[PDB]
């Protein structure tokens, strides 16, 4: 109910505003509080009655609120402070507790590797047993964000495609999956098929073929 | 009319950070407040504790932080139990939460008993008019609705039409001032109210106050009395589970003292015991000790004694 | 501190209870939430208790369905769900709730898993990654498996250095699959025996497969 | 003059177990010492904490434990800084370290007020002199450098030969001693300074007892007061963060009377609070706890009270 937008960046040192629009029922009649969702954990508060911080919390956070919005600023940017933050607030037309959908913010602190990507064909003992999967893995990329498009030959295919979220590596750089289901004779019809990986705006493509090798 | 006893829950709070101090009347129920008042030869009747739902919206937001016209409805049904508890012969004790219930016993009590005076034992005068403090502030402001010259400075708020100043300036005694705003300060002073602050206490002592006390309340006419005893007068050493805590209050010696007077003139009528409040608390112990205290004071005032009491004629 | 549990897996019609034990002494004096995250959207809340359980709210999206209940006596709350959804599927978190100008959550718990899928228990059909930068990446596709996890090594563990075993997709349909990869050097393939050992212990499952489809 | 009012932090001692005293200042600033005094109308003038480095190495070792030299120089630092404050028309606060300081601001102040008195309020009689107590000692020996009597039995220090005694044993007042050693006792009694211990208070009442002080201080003639005011005169529960705890002491009640007394003479010109160290508390809340006393004391002083002061002509 309440619209925070998605997502933010910064390198540690910097500062962010992050901004929770809302309405009279809520934002422009009641208080606002700040949730920071560390990946992986519960959320823990930050800041109640718009403004008022919690112990130990310092003094880089900042709220603020105005009719129908409020703005968490953060300052001094650093690591350890990248993570999800909602909004929330009461609506008197409904009655409940709303918050925003939340944003991520990442903190780049380390270099724009782009994905290493391998691709691999359908195995005899799946097409022997009537079916096909084509197998994308994505590693070693930074920051931890991805898009896929699968091509057979010219054609772009959203059909039987299943993408995992990227995930973090052993180095704190990131790793993500993505599987296209064929039935055999699509695989053995088309000249090649390629996984089309987009990392902040730049594409890595690889491509297999039927042809053994 | 004070021949037996009644025992009365009157969980009222504005919420926001004082909102455990709804909690008040079980914690010291759960003192063995009855027991107490049993084993002290008395006839009780216990009319439980009252229903407190938000006017007009009872959702969630509303019970966490409550409106003035809440309270000020929610006192005009107490005045009215506490009434018919009168009507019917029975000494009022009403458990609090927060000091404002005071509007609805004193202005029960008054109805029935029209010459009643006040003993107002707090650090605070809670007398405050609903234009000198905020909008939270209505138990550090119940005094100005009762008073009976306060009516020129204080405005009609819904759910407080039906109050009708059932007190004049000198019928009202203060024990135990230590936290007085200057609009409060100015009002003692301008109407001429009487008051023992900490300080008179220091050079006065216990025992002259309650003397000079009793001289200004009952003493050239017999008077029923409504003893409103606020927990935060008490150090809060003695008394930590309550949301004002004021340094340098009554000792533990002071406060039964002054239950004993009241208990020896034999006119107790009404007694209020607020601003107990659990959630306040460093620990169970710190909020039971609390209650532990407020079960002394009422048991003070309805007979208890430090040196006996009783019957015996003992066996060999 | 609060500490929620009693979440798992639950077939969907199906019913499950949790409980949340708080620390403080003043749990029973204060109003407590559960909010619910459906996995990576935002938060929820659910339902809300009052100290003594005179008074429950609920959201629209689990009315009915759910009851919010506490045991002050055992410094517990409660979460009883009933004819549970896909839907539904979230880490469920208590927390207490006070209030001051307005009203904040400052208290909160770990979480616990709910998973409500209509997927039954099962292995997975394994499938070698043959090989066709002068090193080669070779693996296995360990396909539809019901539920987490496949536990997966290469020669027992002896094959240590260069393996790389995905985070697995939750496919559509509820089943899950992952790919295993290691890398190594091109003069190596014919002399040494490459093979993926898995484990699906839910199924007491285990496939060893070896790939040589290299075909040059 | 004592029109408007000047802060001045000395934070000196001698090191050894009892060195977090320097950091007393700090303590008292930080238990918003200057707001209580601005917002108790006072127009006031912060000269800052005195550089206290030792004489004649500033190495570390000296830095940890500090020789007499350092202290007696830093007080005649200190005579200057309170004198010009003096000539200029302010009341001086001095916040403290150990109660030594007591000889620099005495100093200052006799030098343009020579009919002054003194109220020492301390456990202590801190009136040892150099040959009677230990190196160590210099916070519990002041007094001896100050009243003119004792000048026959007082050697020359260095850093102690600019010290010209400004007081006759006639002209101070002790409140509070319970812990005074043999040598300080004879003192007492054979150059007849008049006292009032613990139990000189259980008997006589701080009311009786402020009353025969006024008497034997401004009872003939007005004087300009110089309150130099130990915070271990305080029972150690309600002050636990000081060096030398000594149990039965003054109740919150009874200190702030004393306070309370003082301002209403209107005749205070310079007060010193000393002994608060921090490092010495059980925790933080008793670091705390100790330095909102010691904020309360000034604030009276001052003209804090505990039912009211200021100005209102209240609105409807
Ligand atoms: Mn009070
Ligand atoms: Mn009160
Ligand atoms: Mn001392
Ligand atoms: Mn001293």
């Amino acid at each position: 109910v309440l619209t925070q937008p998605p997502s933010v960046s910064a390198a540690p040192g910097q500062k962010v505003a992050v901004s929770c629009s809302g309405s009279s029922s809520n934002i422009g009649s009641h208080y606002v509080s700040w949730y920071q969702q560390l990946p992986g954990t519960a959320p823990k508060l930050l800041i109640y009655d718009n403004s008022e911080r919690t112990s130990g919390i310092p003094d880089r956070f900042s709220g603020s609120k105005s009719g129908t919005s409020a703005t968490l600023g953060i300052t001094g940017l650093q690591t350890g402070d990248e993570a999800d933050y909602y909004c929330g607030t009461w609506d008197e037309l409904t009655s409940n507790l709303v918050f925003g959908g939340g944003t991520r913010l990442t903190v780049l602190g380390q270099p724009k590797a782009a994905p290493s990507v391998t691709l691999f064909p359908p195995s005899s003992e799946e097409l022997q047993a009537n079916k096909a999967t084509l197998v994308c893995l994505i590693s070693d990329f930074y920051p931890g964000a991805v898009t896929v498009a699968w091509k057979a030959d010219s054609s772009p295919v959203k059909a039987g495609v299943e993408t995992t979220t990227p995930s973090k590596q052993s180095n704190n750089k990131y790793a993500a999956s993505s599987y296209l289901s064929l039935t055999p004779e699509q695989w053995k019809s088309h000249r090649s098929y390629s996984c089309q990986v987009t990392h902040e705006g730049s594409t890595v493509e690889k491509t297999v073929a039927p042809t053994e090798c | 009319m004070v021949h037996s006893v009644a025992v009365i829950g009157a969980p009222f709070s504005q919420g926001q950070k004082r909102k455990g101090v709804e909690h008040g009347p079980a914690a010291i129920r759960e003192a063995g407040l009855m027991k107490r008042l049993s084993s002290l030869g008395c006839h009780l009747k216990d009319f439980g504790d009252l229903s407190f739902t938000p006017v007009p919206k009872d959702d969630l937001y509303n019970n966490l932080i409550v409106n003035p016209r809440s309270v000020g409805l929610a006192n005009q049904e107490l005045a009215e139990v506490v009434s018919r508890a009168v009507s019917d012969g029975y000494s009022c004790v009403t458990l609090g939460g927060d000091h404002s219930l005071a509007i609805g016993t004193i202005s029960g009590h008054a109805r029935h008993c029209p010459d009643l005076c006040v003993v107002w034992v707090d650090a605070h005068a809670d007398i405050n008019t609903p234009l000198t403090t905020s909008s939270g502030n209505l138990h550090g402001q119940p005094v100005s609705f009762l008073l009976r010259e306060l009516q020129d400075k204080v405005p009609q708020l819904p759910g407080f039409s039906w109050i009708k100043p059932c007190i004049s300036s000198a019928s009202i005694v203060y024990i135990g001032l230590r936290d007085v705003d200057p609009p409060e300060h100015f009002i003692l002073k301008n109407y001429d109210i009487q008051y023992f602050s900490m300080r008179d206490i220091d050079r006065l002592g216990i025992q002259k106050v309650m003397e000079r006390t009793f001289d200004l309340l009952i003493g050239k006419r017999q008077r029923p009395i409504h003893l409103s005893f606020d927990i935060d007068a008490f150090d809060p050493t003695l008394a930590p589970a309550t949301g004002t805590p004021v340094v340098g209050g009554l000792t533990y010696r002071e406060g039964m003292y002054i239950a004993e007077e009241i208990h020896n003139t034999g006119l107790l009528s009404a007694l209020d015991l607020v601003e107990v409040n659990p959630q306040l608390a460093t620990s169970e112990e710190e909020a039971k000790t609390t209650a532990n205290l407020a079960v002394d004071v009422i048991a003070s005032s309805f007979g208890q004694t430090r040196e006996g009491g009783h019957i015996v004629y003992d066996q060999l | 501190q609060l500490l929620e549990s009693g979440g798992g897996l639950v077939r969907p019609g199906g019913s499950l209870r949790l409980s949340c034990a708080a620390s403080e002494f003043t749990f029973r004096y204060d109003y407590h939430v559960w909010v619910r995250q459906a996995p990576g959207k935002g938060l929820e809340w659910v339902s809300a208790i009052s100290g003594s359980g005179g008074s429950t709210y609920y959201a629209d999206s689990v009315k009915s369905r759910f009851t919010i209940s506490r045991d002050n006596s055992k410094n517990t709350l409660y979460l009883q769900m009933n004819s549970l959804r896909a839907e539904d599927t979230a880490v469920y978190y208590c927390a207490r709730l006070r209030a001051d100008l307005g009203l904040y959550m400052d208290l909160w718990g770990r979480g616990t898993l709910v998973t409500v899928s209509s997927a039954s228990t099962k292995g997975p059909s394994v499938f070698p990654l043959a090989p066709s930068g002068g090193t080669a990446a070779l693996g296995c596709l360990v396909k539809d498996y019901f539920p987490e996890p496949v536990t997966v090594s290469w020669n027992s563990g002896a094959l240590t250095s260069g393996v790389h075993t995905f985070p697995a997709v939750l496919q559509s349909s509820g089943l899950y699959s992952l790919s295993s990869v290691v890398t190594v050097p091109s003069s190596s393939l014919g002399t040494q025996t490459y093979i993926c050992n898995v484990n699906h212990k839910p199924s007491n499952t285990k496939v060893d497969k070896r790939v040589e489809p290299k075909s040059c």
